[PDB]
Order: C-alpha cells, then structure tokens, then sequence
RNA sequence: AUACAGUGAAACUGCGAAGCUCAUUAAAUCAGUUAUCGUUUAUUUGAUAGUUACAUGGUAUAACUGUGGUAAUUCUAGAGCUAAUACAUGCAAUCUCGACCCUUUGGAAGAGAUGUAUUUAUUAGGAUGAUUCAUAAUAACUUUUCGAAUCGCAUGGCCUUGUGCUGGCGAUGGUUCAUUCAAAUUUCUGCCCUAUCAACUUUCGAUGGUAGGAUAGUGGCCUACCAUGGUUUCAACGGGUAACGGAGAGGGAGCCUGAGAAACGGCUACCACAUCCAAGGAAGGCAGCAGGCAAUUACCCAAUCCUAAUUCAGGGAGGUAGUAUAAAUAACGAUACAGGGCCCAUUCGGGUCUUGUAAUUGGAAUGAGUACAAUGUAAAUACCUUAACGAGGAACAAUUGGAGGGCAAGUCUGGUGCCAG
C-alpha cells in the first residue's frame, strides 16, 4: 500500500508527440 | 566566488585513547587483520558506531512502523550485499550484534591472504599494494578495499602481473641475462 | 591487433560527410594515434587521408580501450571548406599563422 | 526531491525486472582509491554519456564548477559509501511520509471518496 | 588594357566607439502587472515615390611637391597641384465619363482628371469598446523636404550595321507606413519595529481649474489668473535597523556629437596640483593604479558569444597556462651456532615452554627515480596510457619524545679506611 501511494504519488509529479524523438528521426533519417 | 562544500572525517579519536584494554585491542586487531596504524581502527570503528546508533535507533520506534520498517531493511540488505550479514541474520537486533573483525575480516588484504594467493597478511598487503591482485577485470592496490561476495569469488591475479601470467619481473630477466651473458 | 569500430554512422549532407563514434580496442598496448587511426578510417571508408577527421579520444580506466568521435568527408575540398582551422592544422592540411 | 532512495529499491525487488548490473571492475572509480561506484552515480554518468554521443563532442567542466562536483560527491563517498551502497540517506532527516502520503488533491477527505475507491 | 582596369602605403568619405573606487538607502530601490487613442526609436523584416542629360561647377581641397619659424609637442605660415556615394547645381505620359451604338469583347468624336513633406483653416469620415483614429478633398504656407548626375560582375534579345534599339544578377542610397531592437512615463499588488514619532503639506506649487512655455511626447514639468485645498489614529509625517541584506573619474559651472549619453570623449571660464624650458611659452588630469606595514605574468581568438566599408579583421568579453587524502621505506625460504626466553608476586618466591642471534645464505616482486613515444591541446602544460633502465647497508640512508644503563691510571665535593653525592 504504501509503496503504491507513493507511485501515485510520483505519477501525479510526473496531439502527443515527443520533440526530441521527431529529432531522432532526423537523426535516424541522415543515418 | 561560487558556493563553498562539505567535507568530514571518516574517523574520530576515541574518548580515551590509554585504557591498556583499548591499546592491546589495537595491538590484536592490527597484528591479525596487518593493518598500518590505529588510524583505520578509529575508522572502522566509527562507521561501525554510526550503523549501530541508526539500528538503535530504529529498534526504538515501534514495530510495523514506516521509518523503523524501510531504514531497518534498508540498513540490512546493505550489510548482506557487503557480506557482513548472513542471510540467516535478516534482522536489526543482529545488525546490533556486530563487531569490527567482521568489517575487518571484508578488507580485501584478508581475502588475498585467505583464499590462498598470500601466505603473509603482510604479503596479501605487498602483493596488493604492488599491482598483483585484480577483483575480476580491475587492478586494486588499496588494502581498505572491501569486497562483496559476487567480488569475493573473483579475487584473482592480475593478468599483466607476472603470477598471473605475463613475461617475469624487472629481477628475474635481469637475473636470466647476466646468467646468458 | 588493433579493431576500430564505427557506430551512429550518421550521414550529414550539410557539412557534407559522415559523423560517428569510433570505438578502438588496443590490447597490451599504450594507444592509436590519430594520424594512425586516420589511417585505418580512411581506408575503411575508401577516402582520402585528407578527408578524414578524428578527435576527442578518451581511453577508458583500466586501459584497453579508448572512445573518440570521427569525421569523413565526401571530398578532400569539403573538408578543406568545413573543418576548423586548428584541425586542418593538425593534419597538415593547414599552416599555423 | 520526492525521490526517496530507499524506498526505489523496494520497486527494484518488487519490480521483477531486471536491473542491468554492470562488471565487477568496471564500477570501481580508480583503482580501488574511489570505492566502488554507488548506484546514484553510474545513473548520473551514464546521462553524460547519453548525452555526450549525441552532441558529438565532450563536455568540459569549469573551474568554478568543478570545484563543487567531485570532491563531497567523492567525500560522500569516504563519509557514506562503503562498498558502492550508501551509509549516509539514515544520518540524515526527511519527511519520507509526505513522499508515501497520498497527499495530492485526489486524497480521502470524506467517507464517500474512500467508498468510491474501495469499488 | 592609350581613360583605368591586379595589389596597394598615405589622405578624403561611410559605420561603430553606449572593469574599478566611494556612498548607502524600507515597497521613492526592486519584483510582478496594466496603458501609452500620450510616446522617440540606428538596425532587422515587408511593403512603399511615372508628375548639358550620350551626364554641370570648383563655387576644392586633403594626401602630395617645394620654401621657412620655433627649445618644443597629435606646434606652425607661404606658394603650387589633383579626385568622390564629400561639397553645391540640375532633366512628345497615364487614367475616367464615354456619343457614333459605328462593330454589338470591340474600337471610338468630345468632355475631363492627374506628386510627396511642414504649418494653418475647412469639408467627408474603413478600424477599435471608445477618437478630432486611418484615409480623402479644398485654400494657402514653408530659410517648402524628397522624388538616383553613385559602384561591381555578365554581354543576352533584336533588328531598322549603326557599337542603333532594347537588357541580367547585385551593392550603396531615398519618402512614408508597419515590424523588430530598445527607451521614457504609467495602473494595481508585494512579511521589520514603531505614537516613549500625531499632526504633515502651502517652506519661493502644496491640492485643482483655465491659457501659455518646455517637452518623442501626457503631465504644475515650468509660467499668468483664479478657488483653499490634499494625506492622516484605517497610522500620514518622523526615527532605528544583519534594508550588500546608487553615485563620481582632481572640485564645483556651462556647452558640443549621436537613434540611443547630460558620455570614464572633447571644448570654455574658474578653484588647486604638478612637469619642462633658451624663462619668450608649452603641456597634463596619475590628486591614477598595484603593493607592503611585495615576482600578476606568458600563449590565443579556437570554444560561447559581441562590433565593422565585414566570411577573412578584432574583443585583458572570453579561454589556456605560470605560482584535510590514500601508498612505499619490503615479502619468502634454507643453514649454522647457542639454553635459556618470559609472566605474576610490597614481602619470600611462585607460574610456564622452543626460544635467541648483536650468525651465515638463496632465489623472486615492484614503487620512487633515469625516461623513448603516442595522445592530449588554437599550440602548449597537465591527465590517461606505454618501450628501455632502475635494490641488500636494498647508503634509493622518515622524524619526534620518553625511560634506563654502563665505562677511565679522567675531574670536583662531603664523610666514621676500600664509602657517598
């Protein structure tokens, strides 16, 4: 129990796309 | 300038450094396990004393508790990977029961002595200190380093040393040329 | 004997050329030069010497391998055009002024 | 900050995935000198290198910057690690229970909200 | 290259020049925010001007040549040249209403109309919530603005062979608007104690109105008249403070440039300092800086950035270098020779067994040093790595403090031989 809360927790701390993956395929593409 | 650190000692004086107990413990201690000084013992000793004082400290709050239940096992899984608890020992009041030689006997110079690669504590120190002894692939010359048990076992010696394998030292082919010549 | 390994082989049209991380294992010995590695590169990419560019090599603790960064140009001109001038220097491709 | 260590390693044995260790020499900082390499640091290093085969070229460190980033990280060490795992996270004082705690706006605050989430 | 044509000193133009040391201040600093329909704005970006000429002058000189003065300076006069993106001057079109309804796209008689900038007056009035806002027109005004007499590369399409007409890519310039870089005012909010700080303000404007002056501009910012107002026991005003928790460049005054400064620039007058001189004058801001109660230096624009007629040049911005912690001083065998080693006990003595060498001897390991290299890096130092050499007194010779001895044909002193100190 306590170990959930505490994800639950990190998760509440913690259209979609990532910046750095469409850098990747970039990256990826020249390689 | 730019912010300043923080910085301690890893070893405290005792309270009373000339009880002739104390002293002849040191003399024991050090002739056993072939320390350097009495310095590495106020060194072990102070770390065995923080360890105890946090156990204590965790015995004291009651049972099922967050703090006493997750620094305590904490505490424990620590002192096992270090090979100075058993896994028979998977508690608190037996971290309570330890003592320096534990500590002492996981000072890698005890395993090079031990298992057979020195014959002399003090040997185990020179082959150590002289570039002959590898925990697996890496060459240690530090007598204070402790060793797990996954490290235990791959106590060997090194592969550029001359025991363990490579072309003889600076004496022996200085010996075999002036033999030849 | 010497293996040099080349991985991320990314391929930069703009400076025109192909940027990688070259990984060199040297058992039971000190380390590769550069013009030494250069050497081995450049003949790997089937390019002039002059083309080539390798910097940045770190050896690794407890020795046995060392890690660096390399360039290989589509031509000898490009990397005249692109590369810095202290690294032109370095090869000769340039005289210090 | 609202990393616990302690508390992580619960997940690592109640994960039941594994945890890519590393080789038995290659943790060790320099020749036994620096202990071996606690678990925090090899997470930290392994960004440089991460981040460093990206951006193609090293990153130096200044000499301002320097001079607070290895000595205490390697004097915690001679304070805290003895072996690669840390003796110093239990000499020091935190409110883990705020990191346990459900303490987010989505906590039980009537008898309705527990009921819900008992469901 | 018969104008020159590459490079190019000097000079004239263009652009940019915007760390230190003292004091100290309670929401007047600063932070957040709002507005500028109240405003200036280099530069960037995008738009934007049909209203002698096959090219005018010195109304022009530098650099340059030559003649001299002076103790002398980024001190000087005379004479003689020559240029501009410097200085002054300056030059057979288009669109409408459109009969004839001729042909029914269409031609077309005639009637007409036709910059920009400032100021004033007047008329009309797509945008925002809101305007006298945008914009348009009329009548005048202006020390009436601007509307390419500029430069590089290439030599295409035509023909009416004349070097005839017509032209491609750029640079540098120019009006206005918007944009951007900023700036200046500006709304509301923002943790000290305070009455043993109760009135403060009009104290050469204090609150507001009207008109003017200044101002990129609003505005008592200033000026002329007018009314006595404005904050405050809801804490005005005043005081203290761990409010480092804003000013000048020898000191005050005035002025000059620029888009941006009342400039760490320059000029003038004073007030002092102080240098040199042929004592006739000239010049300085060091009245600095850095130190002690003593080596701040050497190498660079590469790395991130910044300014320019700009890729290229530069930046004491910036970077590089210089000057309490873990190890070692040794590890391992063999032989010979000896009988003693030690513990405890005020006391007497008792307890216990492989011990000593101030002996000889053998083969191994390696670190400091001596250092060939590569790497490293703007280069270089350094780091990492790595050939050869490197130990028996391993003299490749760490220290500090304490406790006891003992020795002479030796010295001194006291006593009851040969003692005692």
């Amino acid at each position: 129990r306590l170990a959930k809360q505490y994800l639950e927790n990190l998760k509440s701390e913690a259209n979609n796309f990532d910046a750095g993956d469409l850098d990747k395929d970039i990256i990826a593409s020249r390689l | 300038p730019r912010a300043p650190r923080t910085y301690s000692k890893t070893y405290s004086t005792p309270k009373r450094p000339y009880e002739s107990s104390r002293l002849d413990a040191e003399l024991k201690l050090a002739g056993e396990f072939g320390l350097k000084n009495k310095k590495e013992i106020y060194r072990i000793s102070f770390q065995l004393s923080k360890i105890r004082r946090a156990a204590r400290d965790l015995l004291t709050r009651d049972e099922k508790d967050p703090k006493r239940l997750f620094e305590g096992n904490a505490l424990i899984r620590r002192l096992v990977r270090v090979g100075v608890l058993s896994e028979d020992k998977k508690k608190l009041d037996y971290v309570l029961a330890l003592k320096v030689e534990d500590f002492l006997e996981r000072r890698l110079q005890t395993q090079v002595y031990k298992l057979g690669l020195a014959k002399s504590v003090h040997h185990a120190r020179v082959l150590i200190t002289q570039r002959h002894i590898a925990v697996g692939k890496q060459i240690v010359n530090i007598p204070s380093f402790m060793v797990r048990l996954d490290s235990e076992k791959h106590i060997d010696f090194a592969p550029t040393s001359p025991f363990g394998g490579a072309r003889p030292g600076r004496v022996a082919r200085r010996n075999a040329a002036r033999k030849a010549e | 004997a010497v293996t040099i390994r080349t991985r991320k082989v990314i391929s930069n049209p703009l400076l025109a050329r192909k940027q990688f991380v070259v990984d060199v294992l040297h058992p039971n010995r000190a380390n590769v030069s550069k013009d030494e590695l250069r050497e081995k590169l450049a003949e790997v990419y089937k390019a002039e010497k002059d083309a080539v560019s390798v910097f940045g090599f770190r050896t690794q603790f407890g020795g046995g391998k060392s890690v660096g960064f390399g360039l290989v140009y589509n031509s000898v001109a490009e990397a005249k055009k692109f590369e810095p001038t202290y690294r032109l220097v370095r090869y000769g491709l340039a005289e210090k002024v | 900050k609202s990393r616990m260590q302690a508390m992580e390693e619960y997940i690592r044995e109640s994960s039941d995935q594994p945890d890519w260790s590393a080789s038995i020499g290659a943790d060790i900082v320099n020749h036994g000198r620096g202990g071996i390499k606690s678990l925090r640091d090899t997470e930290k290093e392994r960004r440089v290198t991460s981040f460093e085969e990206d951006n193609f070229t090293r990153l130096n460190i200044t000499n301002k910057a320097e001079k607070r980033k290895q000595k205490q990280r390697e004097r915690n060490a001679r304070m805290n690690v003895i072996g690669g795992e840390d003796f110093g996270i239990f000499s020091s004082k935190r409110k883990l229970e705020d990191s346990t705690s459900r303490r987010g706006a989505k906590k039980t605050r009537s008898a309705w909200d527990r009921a819900q989430r008992r469901l």
